[PDB]
RNA sequence: UGUAACGGGGCUAAACCAUGCACCGAAGCUGCGGCAGCGACGCUUAUGCGUUGUUGGGUAGGGGAGCGUUCUGUAAGCCUGCGAAGGUGUGCUGUGAGGCAUGCUGGAGGUAUCAGAAGUGCGAAUGCUGACAUAAGUAACGAUAAAGCGGGUGAAAAGCCC
RNA sequence: CCCGGCGAGGGGAGUGAAAAAGAACCUGAAACCGUGUACGUACAAGCAGUGGGAGCACGCUUAGGCGUGUGACUGCGUACC
């Protein structure tokens, strides 16, 4: 049959180039080495839709943080005082309200105030 | 006394940066012979601060 | 109209060929041929020929004046290198090259 | 592959591969790895196996409407066109007219048509059987088909 | 929907003036780096640096408990080969009084771009008397 | 005309080992 | 007048006649889904907040349209032990469309 | 080598004890979709329609399901100079190998569908051949017998002729 | 016909379906080497990506909206066999 695999090759190789443009150096040029960039970058993208919804928890707990010691109660206190007037609220919401529409921030602020004391 | 890696053209790059020539400045356009030639140098034809010295 | 003007396979090499490129990419044609009189290297001689050629055609074809003419793009292309051997020491060969430039001058106003 | 039988360097001291010879698969012009053969590939159909294929092609023929039956076939004098002419006469295009008996003027007749194919009844075959798209059949040649298979 | 991100063009600035004549070092330091990052701003992002200028007057008597004002001890190496200098509390509060706090800050601060652009924010003075006055700096107990 | 007078580079000839050796 | 609601986990905050972007909802192409878990009305200095829900408030929207969110590509690699594992995500979305707001 | 035996700034608590209350905290668990397998059980079977519980990390390995290439049959059929293969771009789509449509270049072949046979898939073998990098415009220009000036020749003389 | 050295090489004209088919000749990929344009880069530390992300420029429209190119700054992140 005498197989001749040119075409195959070109085309493996020019799909794996064209997800490695972007990079630098020979990394983006190189086949050998946008494998392993390619590979690697996959690599942490499936690590990184995991990481991403811990940063963003974070961040919107240091807004929260910072927004409800702007009006006088802990970012602790604050939460326990949501969940003792039962508010389902998520802290994206709340971090969102909190800049957003800050009066409304304090509105969430007196209710939790009023619940923990 | 030999490399460990590949440099990248990046290097390569960087490091002729400092061999490009720089030009003569600007030509003495000779007052009596209407020529070019360099500074304190004389001419094709012969002219040197006006007078013709040379064959 | 941008006319062109090639000189392929000259003999030298486009690493030291582009430094005279470098000089004069951008200037008038008239300036450019003081620089490249008085320029003192082999790509001198080289690129003031080309110059030359590209101004006569430019006059020539395109039918402009000499002060109009402008070096838009001018530059210096890898070419066929032609590959000898020089024999070293202890028996070993060395394959030396002798590599070529396409100097490629577009002049125009 | 014809070379020569040395190795090409030495084994231990030079800093090029591990070669012992120049004809080796891995090379330029080397041998191929896995060479190929003047082969026999003769799949053997048993004889009921093959009786009951033709059995069976012949049933999905007259259950699809395919076999056109006639008394016989025949021409006068062995002219291409008149057997063209008389088979647009009975509207085929494909056609297949396996014969009762032998009739050398319809080889003569059919040897330069393109699309019409004539056989015996013995030497049938179930890749023409099928390719064909309108089996004509002589009786004789179904009586002779049924002795065949019976 | 992408939750705000605080624009450097956009985002505005305050200046504070700290008092520091007995606050003790590492509570107050802390407290620089809290608002020197932004964290007392809602519209705090990671990547941007919604901090605050302050001018800490009087930043030589900044009090210290224990004994440390004799036994603190602060490191630095030259970059030769011998070169580990060493200097005591009380002798670096004589060689050079704000460099105290500056070290403390530095260290607490984040580090790389960032955290020396949020420590560019911080200028302390060994005096009562600043020179920013223009600036309408707010006192801040702190 | 045209020469082209590049011809295979047939180098390495043998080598020794030569060498203060570990040992 | 903003008002912040659930669906299926994720909370939104919406105001009237924006589109919002939600998982797929089992409902026809182009008809009106009416939520009824709103948990915050805002109307300038006029919130309620709900305890856990607003008893005076649905949030009616229209479907806009269905569809594939981007494809996701997800590679799992054990580094010297020969293995790797290629595959692909597309998420089922759908817009909706805001116009009722209590 | 340089503090260097909290990770660091620092802390008389920001240390240790005993009692809590909160919170943060993983790819755990819950919520929302989506996919597959294995079980139950009726069905209304084009032999999987409604649920259903439960499972899915994986090397050596075992099992199962496919994609793609070249040639043969289907094929004197279909597409193709109103532009085939091939090359380069984009957009859509598939769980992945992939597929389709199109713009440019090319200027004559390509091949559905279902089957069949394989020289059937490359990133590694100090693999083989060709090409091009790198060191780098760096070492070197091959006897430490030695050159200098005028005149000729040419577009051009340190090396040629005198 | 012109530049050039009564050279090499080129530019216009010409044959040509085609000269980006001109003999160093069909198609002309990749590494590699340049040019032109947009963006970034001279206080900055490390498998060079990925998640986030301002700005800038270029393309489109119920202004809204986006994409495409770049990626300052930032959390994580010690190639492949
Ligand atoms: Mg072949
Ligand atoms: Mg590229
Ligand atoms: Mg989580
Ligand atoms: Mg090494
Ligand atoms: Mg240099
Ligand atoms: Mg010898
Ligand atoms: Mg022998
Ligand atoms: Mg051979
Ligand atoms: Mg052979
Ligand atoms: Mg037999
Ligand atoms: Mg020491
Ligand atoms: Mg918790
Ligand atoms: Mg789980
Ligand atoms: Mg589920
Ligand atoms: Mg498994
Ligand atoms: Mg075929
Ligand atoms: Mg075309
Ligand atoms: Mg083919
Ligand atoms: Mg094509
Ligand atoms: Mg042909
Ligand atoms: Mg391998
Ligand atoms: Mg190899
Ligand atoms: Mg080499
Ligand atoms: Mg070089
Ligand atoms: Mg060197
Ligand atoms: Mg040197
Ligand atoms: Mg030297
Ligand atoms: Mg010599
Ligand atoms: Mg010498
Ligand atoms: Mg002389
Ligand atoms: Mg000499
Ligand atoms: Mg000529
Ligand atoms: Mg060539
Ligand atoms: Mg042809
Ligand atoms: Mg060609
Ligand atoms: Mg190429
Ligand atoms: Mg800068
Ligand atoms: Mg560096
Ligand atoms: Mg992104």
């Amino acid at each position: 049959a005498r197989v001749k695999r040119g075409v195959i090759a070109r085309a493996r190789h020019k799909k794996i180039l064209k997800q490695a443009k972007g990079y630098y150096g020979a990394r983006s040029r190189v086949y050998r080495v946008a494998f392993q960039a390619v590979i690697k970058a996959g690599q942490y993208a499936y690590r990184d839709r995991r990481q991403r919804k811990r940063q963003f928890r974070q961040l919107w707990i240091a807004r929260i943080n910072a927004a409800a010691r702007q009006n006088g109660i802990s970012y602790s206190k604050f939460i326990n005082g949501l969940k003792k007037a039962s508010v389902e609220i998520d802290r994206k919401i709340l971090a969102d309200i909190a800049v957003f529409d800050k009066v409304a921030f304090t509105a969430l602020v007196e209710k939790a105030k009023a619940a923990l004391a | 006394a030999v490399q460990q890696n590949k440099p990248t053209r990046s290097k390569r790059g960087m490091r002729r940066s400092h061999d490009a020539l720089t030009a003569v400045t600007s030509l003495s356009v000779d007052k009596t012979s209407g020529e070019k030639h360099l500074r304190h140098h004389i001419t094709a034809d012969g002219y040197y601060r006006g007078r013709k010295v040379i064959a | 109209m941008e006319t062109i003007a090639k000189h392929r396979h000259a003999r030298s090499s486009a690493q030291k060929v582009r430094l005279v490129a470098d000089l004069i990419r951008g200037k008038k044609v008239s300036q450019a041929l003081d620089i490249l009189t008085y320029t003192n290297k082999k790509a001198a001689v080289l690129v003031k020929k080309v110059l030359e050629s590209a101004i006569a055609n430019a006059e020539h074809n395109d039918g402009a004046d000499i002060d109009d003419l402008k070096v838009t793009k001018i530059f210096v292309d890898e070419g066929p290198s032609m590959k000898r051997i020089m024999p070293r020491a202890k028996g070993r060969a060395d394959r030396i090259l002798k590599r070529t430039s396409h100097i490629t001058v577009v002049v125009s106003d | 592959v014809t070379g020569s039988g040395k190795k090409p360097w030495r084994q231990k001291g030079t800093g090029r591969a591990r070669s012992g010879s120049i004809k080796s698969p891995i090379w330029r012009s080397g041998g191929v790895t896995f060479a190929a053969r003047p082969q026999d590939h003769s799949q053997k159909v048993n004889k009921k196996m093959y009786r009951g294929a033709l059995k069976s092609i012949l049933s999905e023929l007259v259950r699809q409407d395919r076999l056109i039956v006639v008394e016989k076939f025949s021409v006068e004098a062995p002219k291409t066109k008149l057997l063209a002419q008389k088979l647009k006469d009975m509207a085929l295009e494909d056609v297949l007219i396996i014969t009762g008996e032998l009739d050398e003027n319809l080889f003569l007749a059919a040897r330069n048509l393109h699309k019409v194919d004539v056989r015996d009844a013995t030497g049938i075959d179930p890749v023409s059987l099928i390719a064909f798209d309108k089996v004509v059949m002589t009786a004789d040649a179904v009586k002779q088909v049924e002795e065949m298979l019976a | 929907m992408k939750t705000f991100t605080a624009k450097p063009e956009t985002v505005k600035r305050d200046w504070y003036v700290v008092d520091a004549t007995g606050k003790t070092l590492g509570r107050l330091a802390t407290e620089l780096a809290r608002r020197l990052r932004g964290k007392h701003k809602a519209e705090y992002t990671p990547h941007v640096d919604t901090g605050d200028y302050i001018i800490v007057l009087n930043a030589d008597k900044v009090a210290v408990t224990g004994n440390k004002r004799t036994d603190k001890v602060y490191y630095h190496h030259t970059g030769h080969i011998g070169g580990i200098k060493q200097a005591t509390f009380e002798e670096m509060i004589a060689r050079r009084p704000e460099r105290v706090i500056e070290i403390a800050v530095k260290g607490m601060l984040p580090k790389g771009p960032l955290g020396r652009a949020m420590f560019r924010k911080l200028k302390v003075y060994a005096g009562n008397e600043h020179n920013h006055a223009a600036q309408q700096p707010q006192v801040l107990d702190i | 005309a045209a020469a082209a007078a590049a011809a295979a580079a047939a180098a390495a000839a043998a080598a020794a080992a030569a060498a203060a050796a570990a040992a | 007048m903003y008002a912040v609601f659930q669906s299926g986990g994720k909370q939104h905050r919406v105001s009237e006649g924006q589109t919002v972007r939600l998982e797929k909802l089992d409902i026809a192409t182009g008809e009106t889904v009416e939520f009824a878990e709103v948990l915050m009305i805002a109307n300038g200095e006029e919130v309620k907040i709900g305890v856990p829900f607003v008893d005076g408030g649905v949030i009616k929207a229209e479907v806009v349209a269905h569809g594939r969110g981007e494809k996701v590509k997800i590679v799992k690699f054990r580094r010297r032990k020969h293995y790797r594992k290629q595959q692909g995500h597309r998420q089922w979305f759908t817009d909706v469309k805001i116009t009722g707001i209590s």
